[PDB]
């Protein structure tokens, strides 16, 4: 129950309002602990829960301490953290539990507690910047020889989430506005009440201000200096919401001065906390003891809120934080632990905004090289795009320093109603965003060696994957030369999710060596996917119709799964009459022909605009405009085309498409869905397109009971988890949204290695090779130029 | 001559300031706080982490943060409505004469806190000629009549009084 | 501020005659390269009238006396001087 005393909504409420003088709170925390653990882990039985809490209670009594953070961290510190040759690390058997814990508790206090009570040998100089990783000689030496190859990092923002908490302390007014701006939208309002209903923008400033003032108060105790005597007027933590405490009517304040200049740095927090817990090694005053409890509860609350909200501050955080990011990715030691890094970023419409961020990243990367590559550059202070590229052309890749390849990723949006076709406002922004990228790239053509890929990672139901066909193909003629998609992670139906990936394969201009992101659709076993789902799901008619036309495509070829193909083709024709409202006869062959022409751009002449229009002045789009035009005119068959215009520019058809329909959960039997998934594998392995795999510590699927059931093991071919007839693919490694606080690619690498050795029972030599194949596939399909 | 004479009760002598030798848009109260802050930062750094140093510097950092918000409206030309929700703040300490965020009583304590720290009974602010460009001298005249009113501060100006009339 | 760090940039090669920031002397060095590539002893610039819009003609005259100084470039100008006088 050590994970419910550090991240719990009700306990924060039940301790914030309780005055410091009273100490009797065991009956109030215990009631809070059980209630909090119920709303977090609802499946935990009470008799296990009641016994577990009592066991913790008597353990503290045995250790002769007082219940609180100073004691809770100690039990966790002696539970997880174990010293080794590399310093404080995490023991292998309990690494998986730590990753489950890390989604709720920031690690920084634990190492601070561990260092004070269980210090390293001979007090060797220890510098903590990276999250703790387990130690295994078979793995750590593999990194030394062949460095890791990361594929999906969002450079927009800092390295991990723990240090973003410090940024929230540094910018109390900015983080409030970002929360308030999000709180205006309904999704954040639901999400905030999802974590804690008693959360308001007024309260959020209150909570953050309390944490800042508690930090100042405890720093005085950590420094060893006596309290500044206004603690006499200290009765409730609500006093810490105003930064002004009045004692005897005389002016006072909470802020102090720190030994280091930057009080909101990573080093400052560790020196403060280690010093603080050093002075409480035997006993602690209860009033300040609870104050530390509030700070940890507040810190975990914001981290819990931040992770979920992820699934202004951006401008201020997007200047020279990349140098810390690359240094964080490089890790300790002379040579970086990650060699091939693919940092993604979100393009912006205004050319000045996009140019400024691109310069910042490239300048930041050069600063990282200049600290290691002690070699004379052409320009000592580049301070401009051109001087960065000239400086960067002098470096050679010799397998030691991080190599970068930026990949802008577009953001899909909700289909705005109107404008004669589904996504016009969305496509106008994307057409503009790529236009800024392409012309700016042509202004400095040397950027084609760094701007290598294009992605699109917002959601799936918002915009179909086929919408990116015209905008990608023009970018291909612009010299980008690598296209990746973030497809198949979210879907309303498993069979429908299969269609989305196969929409990407068939429609997107993916050449040999491209990649896909989060292909969870072809990963989840249909039996596993059906866990805890209603007996009949719901999905939009248009998404349903594209499913029915697709399921006919890959099942009529199947000699024994014909009944499903035949029934689908029959009832797809039934649904087409519902959608198109047509009165004549349309066959399944005509439906497929209609749906194979959905990759064309809407604004192509002869399809939506008038056929007799004057010719546009030779853009990179005229190849796209006339290509979708001539092939539509030719083949002597315009009957499918006129159906398609209603599919785009008909008031009734567009309304009927958005109307939802009811689909049975087990519409296809368990084996039937597997047939589609193995059909995707054969198609994409033929095209030789890799798959980005999300971190396995990400409990975002909400379908897997533990990590051992994760679909990544099915792809790699683990016995007991591989379905017969599967076609092995190429799987790369990536850590974009791990869903935990402090994460890194090395931790994800170890997480995979641990599960194979323990759960699946594999020898360390054999276990490494399977996870080494994933780490190398990130190098075979690297977007970095040769 | 005056600054040399008083550098020998005790009256601390600020380095002489002049709006002429400054950017045109720069205010005057922000400068005197800046000019006073350097004269209190030099002394505290002399202590170099003493027990008294920590207590005194804690008093300084607490008070300056109070002045930053009240003055922050004067920093920007347009006064956004968000300040009004942030401008209001309950406080009975420091003997707030009037509520909201007003610098008349905040700055007086700031001048006061200097006197205990600097062990002086008066604060002296000396000016220079504004005959060179008296157009910007209005902000000096407004700051001297708005935020220079304490019994424990003395201010010395100069120039041709007919230019002030002009 | 980006212009500030754009200027004041330290270059040690190409032997700039004037220190600091200057457009005239770098332009002459640029003229040198163009003359040598096109193997001409000098390069000629010919300007037209400003009768229709001589408001920009003020920019024409200043650019000549600001950037057109060295001997390797020669200018041929036209226009009623009394128009230029006004």
């Amino acid at each position: 129950m050590e994970r419910f005393l550090l991240n719990s909504t009700v306990l924060l409420y039940r301790l914030s309002t309780v005055s410091l003088d009273e100490v009797s709170l065991d009956e109030r925390v215990e009631s809070s602990v059980f209630l909090a653990q119920y709303e977090q882990a609802r499946s935990l039985p009470d008799h296990v829960a009641k016994s577990a809490w009592s066991y913790l209670v008597q353990q503290i009594k045995q250790r002769n301490m007082k219940l609180g953070p100073v004691a809770i961290l100690r039990l966790i510190a002696e539970k997880f953290i174990k010293n080794e040759k590399g310093g404080p690390k995490i023991d292998l058997p309990m690494f998986s539990e730590w990753q489950t814990l890390m989604s709720r508790v920031s690690c920084l206090p634990i190492i601070a507690c561990h260092q004070v009570f269980n210090p390293g040998p001979a007090s060797q100089e220890y510098s903590f910047r990276w999250p703790l990783y387990p130690y295994h000689p078979t793995v750590e030496d593999y990194i030394t020889r062949e460095c890791l190859h990361e594929t999906h990092q969002h450079l927009n923002g800092s390295t991990s989430a723990e240090e973003c908490w410090l940024d929230a302390l540094k910018h109390p007014e900015a983080c409030l506005r970002d929360f308030e701006k999000g709180w205006a939208s309904q999704e954040m309002k639901q999400l905030c009440a999802q974590i804690d209903p008693s959360l308001t923008p007024r309260i959020f400033k209150d909570r953050l201000q309390i944490a800042c003032n508690i930090r100042e108060i405890l720093c005085r105790v950590a420094q060893g200096v006596e309290l500044p005597e206004w603690i006499a007027s200290m009765q409730n933590p609500q006093q810490l919401a105003n930064s002004t405490i009045l004692h005897n009517g005389r002016e006072y304040g909470f802020a102090t001065v720190w030994p280091i200049d930057d009080k909101y740095s990573q080093e400052s927090e560790f020196c403060w906390l280690t010093g603080l817990l050093e002075k409480w090694r035997f006993n602690a005053p209860e009033g300040l003891e609870r104050l530390l409890w509030i700070y940890l509860l507040i810190q975990n609350q914001y981290l819990t809120l931040l992770v979920q909200r992820d699934d202004t501050e951006l401008r201020e955080e997007t200047e020279k934080s990349y140098l810390s990011r690359f240094k964080h990715a490089h890790g300790a030691g002379v040579y970086s632990q990650v060699r091939y890094l693919e940092g993604r970023f979100a393009p912006k419409s205004d050319p000045n905004k996009m140019q400024k961020l691109l310069f910042s990243v490239l300048r930041g990367y050069w600063e990282y090289l200049s600290a290691h590559m002690s070699m004379e550059w052409v320009h000592e202070k580049p301070l401009t795009i051109s001087q960065v590229l000239d400086n960067l052309e002098l470096v050679e890749p010799h397998g030691k320093c991080v190599e970068l390849a930026l990949v802008p990723h577009f953001i899909k949006r909700k289909p705005k109603n109107g404008e004669a076709y589904p996504h016009a406002l969305l496509f106008k922004d994307l057409k503009n965003q790529a236009a800024i990228l392409m012309d700016m790239l042509k202004s400095e053509p040397r950027l084609t060696g760094w701007i290598r890929g294009v992605d699109a990672a917002a959601n799936e139901m918002h915009a179909p994957p086929e919408l990116f066909c015209p905008l990608f193909r023009v970018l291909a003629k612009s010299g980008i030369a690598h296209f990746t998609y973030h497809v198949g992670e979210d879907f309303p139906h498993l069979i429908s999710g299969i269609r989305s990936i196969d929409d990407a394969l068939r429609f997107l201009p993916l050449r040999n060596g491209d990649r896909l992101g989060h292909c969870t659709a072809i990963g989840i076993t249909p039996s596993i996917w059906k866990r805890s789902l209603p007996l009949s799901l719901s999905m939009t008619k248009e998404t349903r119709l594209l499913d029915l036309v697709f399921i006919w495509r890959e099942l009529r070829s199947h000699p024994e799964l014909l009944r499903y193909a035949s029934d689908a083709a029959i009832e797809a024709v039934r649904l087409a009459h519902k959608v198109f409202s047509l009165e004549e006869e349309v066959s399944i062959t005509t439906l497929d022909q209609v749906f194979e022409m959905r990759g064309l751009l809407a604004e192509s002449e002869g399809l939506l605009s008038e056929l007799n229009e004057p010719l546009k002045p030779k853009s990179l789009w005229l190849e796209e405009y006339e290509r979708a035009r001539e092939l539509v005119k030719t083949t002597g068959m315009k009957r499918p085309l006129k159906l398609y215009k209603q599919w785009l520019t008909s008031d009734n058809v567009r309304k009927q498409r958005a109307e939802y329909v009811e689909v049975a959960l087990e519409y296809l039997p368990d084996e039937a869905v597997v047939a589609l998934q193995q059909a995707v594998m054969a198609k994409m392995a033929d095209r030789n397109i890799a798959i980005e795999c999300p971190p396995t510590s990400n409990t975002r699927i909400s379908q897997y009971r533990n990590v051992s059931e994760h679909h990544i093991f099915r792809w790699m071919g683990l016995p007991g988890e591989a379905i017969e007839g599967d076609v092995p693919m190429s799987i790369c490694l990536g850590s974009d949204d791990p869903g935990i606080f402090a994460a890194d690619l090395k931790s994800e690498f170890y997480h995979l290695f641990v599960v194979l050795t323990r759960k699946f029972g594999l020898s360390p030599a054999d276990a490494l090779r399977k996870v080494a194949e994933v780490n190398e596939n990130g190098r075979i399909y690297r977007f970095h130029d040769v | 001559s005056v600054v040399k004479s008083l550098n020998s009760v005790n009256i601390k002598c600020l380095p002489t300031i002049d709006p002429t030798k400054l950017p045109r848009h720069e205010p005057i109260l922000v400068t005197v706080t800046a000019r006073l802050n350097k004269m209190v930062s030099d002394k505290l750094k002399g202590y170099w982490a003493s027990n008294d140093y920590r207590k005194q510097k804690e008093q300084w950092q607490n008070h300056l943060a109070q002045l930053q918000r009240g003055l922050h409206l004067l920093t920007d030309k347009e006064y956004k409505p968000e300040y009004f929700s942030d401008a209001l703040k309950l406080d009975a300490q420091l003997d707030y004469s009037i509520g909201g965020q007003d610098l008349s009583e905040i700055f007086e304590e700031l001048v006061k806190r200097a006197c205990e720290i600097l062990d002086c009974k008066a604060i002296l602010i000396t000016f220079d000629d504004i005959d060179t460009q008296f157009d910007a001298g209005w902000d000096v005249l407004e700051s001297i009549r708005k935020f220079f009113n304490s019994r424990k501060l003395v201010v010395v100006a100069t120039g041709d009084l007919r230019l002030y009339s002009q």
